[PDB]
């Protein structure tokens, strides 16, 4: 058997190729004790990952190692992989191929570097480097559509028409969950309430996650909130204290559509997606149009599918026929694509084996793996 | 009176000024909005010549993209009531604005307009050119007084 | 049963002699994908040939082996008529005699590469190659008369008395539909429709046939569509996108009659007519004069029988009956024909047999053959 | 005396006819503030245009009104103009001709609309549009020659003999140098430069000006990137930030030769080149091969001339001589030929007058000029 | 061995695939790249009969276009020890190929396909139907080492 997808910027997605859903999730995250050490006893490891770093936010330094989709701290990138094989999988990565995903566009050093520590630290039989859009296409059953997969790292689109892609077609915003995040703290200064970094940006992250929303119509949707207060809604944080979000709750998620709200002078996603399309040939956009593929979990806003259709129904020719296609494992379509690909017998010839990795060094990732 | 007139497909998206330029101190919502209209109305090429010369025309006396046309415009208007061709080429620019294929979008952006840079802050005595542009993109008029701003002082 | 297959230069016409209409009617084209992967098991078929390149158009790079009546690739013309034989009409090839066409003044090589691989790769038990024009005369039931045949690569008149064809008085031009084509994509950029791509230019050419006609008076119909609007017509492109053309609807056929627009300096298909019938014995001229037959899809353009019938008025003299056959059958005239032509008992001696080629080798077909 | 103003995609040359050099040479763009101000006093212009908006980029939404040689914006467009003749020229433009250039195969609205804005707008006593090219060989100074014109915008090759140009062998190829600026952008994410938004394309265009080349031999020069480090060069980004570029260096004009890399189904302008060559007359091609004529900023890459004499020698009959003419001035041979062109007494005959343009109406610029 | 063979020049431009497609991971390098050299080296019309069908011969049983006898080939040709005949046409088909008057396009495009589809992959474990091309094209057998390739990381 082989282990699976995860590249994750936000949240790891660790599994088995053939499962229908990872083993094992938690969080990226690394985080360093601070201002502690009087006891001798409460705590004695100076590093947590993922989860019981969530759980011990309060005391710790969360950070990172994967920002917009590139890893920037192999130190602590190591120690989530090895969180993730030893203490999550409970198996032995020297006798599992793995199958891992970047982000399109990525600087290739990234991928270099992902091959060289787990065929040098990891002693990995083989792996694979996959793109997170083509594996979102593969969960979905898909052999044609372009894939809006957004994390929370990185937002891109891959149109692939019959399993082509239009590398030329190609789209990457940085801006996804942790952008969405930074602006809602920011837009809850002005309610009254602070959470500065790390530890108060997890409790920013939960309540996005529970309680922001897209709205179909923004202008009808900010005479509401501002004229009555049925959009308003509470939020209980860890230590009982009680905030009330009202507009803010479908401002946070706006910046997609308007990437202006964060200082962006980008497109918002449903122009992207719309100028994905129109870069492919003109035979192909009909198919496109249909087949809009959502993916990631910053597309689980409820009511994002159904503005992006409406977006995308605007700008496009009223004869064509836009459909979006959300299915309730988008949060984990990556990682069943992966595992569905990793099973597959005809791809067992496309693993990069230690054999050939030794031969031509990291590089080979790049002749390899799309 | 414009019969095939034709407007290019999403040729206003351009136009329209970043959010956060909106709340400029010197932002000039009136002209800036007016520049959106102005592009959003310039006739696609497919239309029949003579057609589009007339309509280009007409865009330009009531949407002219100079400053000091466009302010000497406003100033005529003050008493509409002493012009009537410029009261009927307005209502016939109406007409055609409340067909646009596009005035959705268009009516978005006027209101994304009024509740960010205050384009409707006068609300009732907003110009003529101004109020019909917007009558012809929001029918019922209600953005004379719709722009309702979320108060955060003494609320629950 | 014989099988007949008219491989013109866009179309392949393929069927059995005897019938009213041909079997398999799809495009010479091979069309190779020219995108990227990226799919386990989507990307092992390498070239398309007739409708599915059509069909997967947007991700391949059309390509015709058919040149100006001339075979220009012959591995994609061995893909061709593989396809005809066992894909479009699901036969053995060497259980049938196979009647193919192709265009008088041809390069002799050209026959005899088709003789061979006719022999050779398919051991068709024989073959026969006829001229086209002449198959048309055999359609229409006449055994006098001038033929125009027009296609997609080549336009040519052959003209036929009392069953002699007088080869000195043979015309040929590189001269069109394809030409057509390319023209109509260059006056389409005057309206700012900009079609570049071998898949584009299918468009095109549906474009041309739904809307092109041939103008009774070019300087009056440009006067008219400068005037007025009345000569505009939409078209909808793949992907929803309309366009509009006006005089570039009877300019593009134009182009046959004034074939300088592309920069030739040929005369029109009326004049060549013209001068063919002039090169004829003075006492036959009059029969040929009433016997204009037209065959080929280049000849549908409406309105072409009444130009041509105008301009051919106004070069004979003036007590001539000029008459055009412009049958509804006209794009498969040439097929009929041979059908017609394989089907007679009188023509089984005719034959090319598998026994003679290995006597003669491919230069049998220059004696057999005309 | 006449104006001569060679808009182009990128850059605006403008002067007075019978000058060695333009006066005025100015990004042709239109710049709309992002942010907030927000100072009283500052900021009350609502756009900037050429070189100002150039200086304050870092605040400014910079938008081209020319894409691909065609005008998309006529009200930025008619703030260039005005730019040029008032704040660059200092001149007004009711006492002087003005000649206007564009490329081949342009929509026919676009001189239109340059016609109809030069004589109300700006009430022109008079004013001509210039095919970009054939002003090319004017500055050359030669009758023949084929000119490979590549600006910003547009590549299009024109083939004139004696004067005579050759319409139906004029190529265009909508690649230029913007698309290997968005090219170069595209491959400068393989490392760790991702300027991928809309802020810094100006940053790269002058990366690409100052560090890209043309490889003579594209497979030598990548493995001796990948072998020695010798062909890395540093650049300095505004922020002093230090940017390292190796084989991207030759891997972004090489587009022009592979115009895949960016998903184009179209031939390198070396075979653009010689195909336009192979449809001209079979007499005129040994003086076209040695008459090949480049002007424009993106043929100032060095070796591109080198490139460009061996990739043609390669495809031409060898008994032919191939002779690249890259002048120094190559970039302003445009504006130098349309000096040269408005101030021959021979053209001062060939002006569109306004007394023939409001009796005739914009359609006399179709009448009038080539 | 053919004397006054001649072959139509630039007729194996058209059949070199896309670099993009070459990417493909699916793309068959051998039979794609040993397509471009069967045209390549399509005997041009003006060459004498005999000769034509002389080398015809030779170059369809070397390169043939059905992959069923392409891959019969290929098998034969893993212990070519015992096939002296191969060997001999082998040896004839690359002595042609190195006096092809544009073998250093050819070479190009050789190398192109090693670059970007990996042709030359296997190094010196290549067939020898494609290793004997590869010599023809580049006669020094350097193409034996693969490709040098970038190695982003660790970058100075
Ligand atoms: N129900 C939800 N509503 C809104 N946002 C969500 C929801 N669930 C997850 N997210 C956001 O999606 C991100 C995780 O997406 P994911 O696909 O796991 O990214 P990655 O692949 O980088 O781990 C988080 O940053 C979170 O803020
Ligand atoms: N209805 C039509 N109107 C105008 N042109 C047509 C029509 N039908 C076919 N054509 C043209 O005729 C050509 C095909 O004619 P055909 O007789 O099949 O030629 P070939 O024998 O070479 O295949 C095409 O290039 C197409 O552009
Ligand atoms: N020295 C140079 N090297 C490479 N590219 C250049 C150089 N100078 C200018 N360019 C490119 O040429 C383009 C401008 O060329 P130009 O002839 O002015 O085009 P246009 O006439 O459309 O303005 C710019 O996009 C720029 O990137
Ligand atoms: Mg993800
Ligand atoms: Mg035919
Ligand atoms: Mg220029």
């Amino acid at each position: 058997t082989a282990l699976v997808c995860d590249n994750g910027s936000g949240l790891v997605k660790a599994g088995f190729a053939g499962d229908d859903a990872p083993r094992a999730v938690f969080p990226s995250i690394v985080g360093r004790p601070r201002h502690q050490g009087v006891m001798v006893g409460m705590g004695q490891k100076d590093s947590y990952v993922g989860d019981e770093a969530q759980s011990k936010r309060g005391i710790l330094t969360l950070k990172y190692p994967i920002e917009h989709g590139i890893i920037t701290n192999w130190d602590d990138m190591e120690k989530i992989w090895h969180h993730t094989f030893y203490n999550e999988l409970r198996v032995a990565p020297e006798e599992h191929p793995t199958l891992l995903t970047e982000a399109p566009l990525n600087p290739k050093a990234n991928r270099e570097k992902m091959t060289q520590i787990m065929f040098e630290t990891f002693n990995v039989p083989a792996m694979y480097v996959a793109i997170q859009a083509v594996l979102s296409l593969y969960a979905s059953g898909r052999t044609t559509g372009i894939v809006l997969d957004s994390g929370d790292g990185v937002t891109h689109n891959v149109p692939i028409y019959e399993g082509y892609a239009l590398p030329h077609a190609i789209m990457r915003l940085d801006l996804a969950g942790r952008d969405l995040t930074d602006y809602l703290m920011k837009i809850l200064t002005e309610r009254g309430y602070s959470f500065v970094t790390t530890a108060e940006r997890e409790i920013v992250r939960d309540i996005k996650e529970k309680l922001c929303y897209v709205a179909l119509d923004f202008e009808n949707e900010m005479a509401t909130a501002a004229s009555s207060s049925s959009l308003e809604k509470s939020y209980e944080l860890p230590d009982g204290q009680v905030i009330t979000i009202g507009n803010e709750r479908f401002r946070c998620p706006e910046t997609l559509f308007q990437p202006s709200f964060i200082g962006m002078e980008s497109a918002g996603i449903h122009e992207t997606t719309y100028n994905s399309i129109m870069k492919c040939d003109i035979d192909i956009r009909k198919d496109l149009y249909a087949n809009n593929v959502m993916s990631g979990g910053t597309t689980m806003y409820p009511g994002i599918a159904d503005r992006m259709q409406k977006e995308i129904t605007a700008l496009a020719p009223s004869t064509m026929k836009i459909k979006i296609i959300a299915p309730p494992e988008r949060k984990y379509s990556v990682w069943i694509g992966g595992s569905i690909l990793a099973s597959l017998s005809t791809f067992q010839q496309m693993w990069i084996t230690k054999q050939e990795y030794d031969e031509a060094g990291p590089s080979i990732v790049h002749r390899k793996c799309f | 009176p414009f019969s095939g007139l034709k407007f290019k497909q999403n040729s206003f998206l351009s136009t329209v000024p970043s959010v956060t330029n909106m709340h400029s101190m010197h932002f000039d919502a009136r002209e800036t909005f007016l520049g959106v209209i102005r592009k959003a109305l310039e006739p696609d090429t497919s239309t029949p010549f003579p057609v589009r010369r007339a309509f280009d025309g007409l865009r330009a006396e009531i949407l002219p993209n100079d400053t000091i046309k466009s302010a000497a415009l406003k100033a005529q208007c003050s008493d509409i009531d002493k012009h009537p061709e410029l009261k009927a080429k307005m209502e016939t620019l109406k007409e055609v604005i409340t067909h646009h294929p596009q005035k959705e979008k268009l009516a978005e952006i006027a209101l994304q307009f009024a509740r960010e840079a205050g384009l409707t802050r006068l609300k009732g005595e907003t110009d003529y050119v101004l109020s019909n542009v917007l009558d012809g993109l929001i029918g019922d008029g209600s953005w004379r007084a719709g722009p309702a701003y979320e108060s955060y002082l003494n609320k629950p």
